[PDB]
């Protein structure tokens, strides 16, 4: 039988006013004898109309799935606000309703700090820049990094790990060949998240 | 004030 | 019918002579009609008889798990050995098996690197103390600090990270009072890993 499946925006789509976030509701599972599906969206609940039904799909395994998009406000979701799908189907006995919101709870303000690379990373062919993102709630983060206004693509970043106090911490590592950093040249960590202002910072690293 | 982000906007307070 | 969760040894285990390594067959959804569970091992294709069976426990959903143990030697593990278990139960169409072993691959000697608090941080109740761990594999490792021969217990560590030339790497944060920092106490980053020089290297951090 049909199931459904609800996703959140991006984080970066709701903070950046330039982008622009969406909740996607999937239902997987529906047969080709009954193909439609009919959805009913709540914003904490109350029923909201301007949600758009993606192409129909045919999947390698003889069932349908179907996927309704509706777009959302920046700030409804950094509210908090309660976004719900509600799915009916003749193969469904009953609606299918699922819901999503930001993870509940105080935001926390990341606290953003760059470290060198070890005296002892000095030998190697390329080094680590590390930028430790601690004390920020709730997860939703974007991490980034640059040099000289172009993204730096050599980065990995760890998950976000719940600290003790109930915030969050990730490290995240940029690797670039030692001469780029013996010449001097800047690096920055860009972090994304809602309770930094303008929901934006940056952190620098260069050779001292 | 503004954040940009490689020269896309962010945020305004 | 039955389900079976076969799980390796800690990465400890099979990194401290002193511990016993051990692989774990779980079975669940075994029903109250039919308990009885019959095990096989298999070492490299080879059956072993040294298994021990855990007693078994009521789940209270209509349900046993039912669990076997086969104690493994630290250089089997770490050399490679493949290791089945083979499930027989009356629910069962046919015998349930699984496999498990070491991940493959040239194992890749852990770089590690402590790196002090930022200076941002500094005025701050307490600061973080890094021990960042990098070029790792296979994933299996332990991290743990200590000061002045005592263990230092307030620290937390990310999960290992694939990275883009094929090795993982860690971080470990210990978060201390800022005094401590400051007044030039030595803290110490112990990570245990099989392509380390004795399976262990120890790492200092001070002011
Ligand atoms: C018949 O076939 C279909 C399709 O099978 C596919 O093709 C075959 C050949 C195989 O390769 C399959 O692996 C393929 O999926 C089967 O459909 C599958 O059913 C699964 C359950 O039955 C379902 O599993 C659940 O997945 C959740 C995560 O889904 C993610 O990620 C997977 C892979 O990582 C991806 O395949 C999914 O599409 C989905 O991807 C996300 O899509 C959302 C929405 O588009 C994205 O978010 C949006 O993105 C846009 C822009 O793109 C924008 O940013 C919006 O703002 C934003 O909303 C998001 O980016 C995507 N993520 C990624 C990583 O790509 C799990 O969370 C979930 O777990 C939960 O439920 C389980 C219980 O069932 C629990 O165990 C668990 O703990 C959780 O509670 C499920 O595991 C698959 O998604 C689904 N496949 C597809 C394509 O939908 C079908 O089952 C099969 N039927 C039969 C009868 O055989
Ligand atoms: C009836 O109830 C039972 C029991 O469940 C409990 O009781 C009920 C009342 C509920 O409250 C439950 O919440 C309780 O758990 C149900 O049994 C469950 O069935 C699930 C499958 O249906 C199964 O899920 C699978 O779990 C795997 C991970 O299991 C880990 O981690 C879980 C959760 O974190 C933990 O509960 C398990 O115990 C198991 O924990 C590990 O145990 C091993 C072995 O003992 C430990 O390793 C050993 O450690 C010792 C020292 O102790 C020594 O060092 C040894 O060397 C070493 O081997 C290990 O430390 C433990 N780890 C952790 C983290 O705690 C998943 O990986 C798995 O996913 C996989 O399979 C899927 C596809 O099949 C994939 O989607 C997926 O990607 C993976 O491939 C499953 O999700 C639960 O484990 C199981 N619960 C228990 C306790 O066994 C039963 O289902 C239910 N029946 C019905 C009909 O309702």
């Amino acid at each position: 039988g049909p199931s459904v499946f609800l996703f959140p925006p991006k984080p970066k789509d709701t903070l950046m006013i330039s982008r622009t976030p969406e909740v996607t509701c999937v239902v997987v599972d529906v047969s080709h004898e009954d193909p439609e599906v009919k959805f009913n969206w709540y914003v904490d609940g109350v029923e909201v109309h301007n949600a758009k039904t993606k192409p129909r799909e045919e999947q390698y395994n003889s069932t349908y799935r179907v996927v309704s998009v509706l777009t959302v406000l920046h700030q409804d979701w950094l509210n908090g606000k309660e976004y719900k799908c509600k799915v009916s189907n003749k193969a469904l006995p009953a609606p299918i309703e699922k819901t999503i919101s930001k993870a509940k709870g105080q935001p926390r303000e990341p606290q953003v700090y760059t470290l060198p690379p070890s005296r002892e990373e000095m030998t190697k062919n390329q080094v680590s820049l590390w930028c430790l993102v601690k004390g920020f709630y709730p997860s939703d983060i974007a991490v980034e990094w640059e040099s000289n206004g172009q993204p730096e693509n050599n980065y990995k970043t760890t998950p976000p790990v719940l600290d003790s106090d109930g915030s969050f911490f990730l490290y995240s590592k940029l690797t670039v060949d030692k001469s780029r950093w013996q010449q001097g040249n800047v690096f920055s960590c860009s972090v994304m998240h809602e309770a930094l202002h303008n929901h934006y910072t940056q952190k620098s690293l260069s050779l001292s | 004030d503004c954040a940009w982000h490689l020269g896309e906007l962010v945020w305004c307070t």
